[PDB]
């Protein structure tokens, strides 16, 4: 009976909620710490792909 | 110009209000030194009258076949069956023109990360996001709803490059009226024309 | 087909003006703003 998961935490944070909402190549990855997927502050409004879509 | 509707996640919990719209600010602004030029109408126009050529040189090509087609074809049944190509012809010579307007002159963002729609809701108009003179508000009188619908136009103006000093002047249409419920958006979408 | 010609040699005559035109206007501050161009080019090309 666990398929269903509530989740509990979003993958973005409060600190990066608004970071996304308007950068728009946010892809979240692995957390490799909790396998779970969560964003990192190491892709976001990163013209590294900000340009590249 | 723009509108849109916006949400965190799953039908989760209602009585909260957040981000959502920020989105409609989405650009990356990972480098911009070098300008997007599809802000600049007069690339926009260039590329327009380019292909306007292509699609004028195209149907001459075009019709010049329905010579050699149609009347090869039939019998001189044939006016009947060139009304229905030419028809189509200077037809789908239009169609093949409106699709060009759209990649240059309205949906010429949406395939843009670097550009939000908002600017491109208004720079289709040679317009920028420093004349959004005003902004009508969800207005409830909540003690969150006007400290959140008042956050987030902060950040998508700190996001957008509004000049410091070109605030956005909060209009409130409900101290009169009330909360309409899901009438809203009208009574404050009709104060705005 | 016909028109991916079109769409074809567009770019050329596109990238091409790229080179009179990306390095006349800098200084070789350039593949920072041809990416920024180029990258634009093969995604209006694809869009188009």
């Amino acid at each position: 009976n666990k398929l269903f998961v509530s989740k509990e935490h979003a993958p973005y944070t409060d600190e990066l909620e608004e970071d996304v909402y308007l950068d728009p190549l946010a892809r979240v990855s692995k957390d490799k710490k909790s396998g779970s997927l969560t964003f990192n502050s190491k892709n976001i409004q990163s013209k590294d792909s900000y340009i590249n879509a | 110009a723009m509108a849109a509707t916006a949400t965190d996640k799953i039908g989760r919990s209602v009585p909260a209000p957040g981000k959502g719209i920020l989105t409609t600010a989405r650009e990356h602004h990972s480098s911009v030194k070098y300008a997007s030029p599809n802000l600049n109408m007069k690339y926009r126009k260039r590329q327009l009258v380019t292909r306007e050529a292509q699609i004028k040189d195209w149907v001459e090509n075009e019709l010049e076949a329905l010579k050699l087609e149609a009347e090869e074809i039939p019998s001189e049944d044939q006016n009947e069956f060139l009304l229905e190509r030419t028809r189509e012809i200077h037809n789908e010579a239009e169609s093949q023109l409106r699709a060009a307007q759209q990649q240059w002159g309205n949906d010429f963002y949406k395939r843009d990360p670097r550009i939000a729609p908002l600017r491109g809701a208004l720079a289709t108009y040679g317009l920028t996001i420093d004349d959004l003179g005003v902004a009508s508000f969800h207005g409830t009188s909540t003690k969150a709803n006007d400290k959140n619908e008042s956050a987030t136009i902060n950040e998508m103006m700190k996001h957008l490059g509004r000049s410091e000093g070109n605030p956005v002047i909060g209009v409130f249409q409900k101290f009169l009226t009330g909360h309409p419920k899901g009438a809203a958006g009208a009574w404050m979408m009709n104060g705005a024309l």
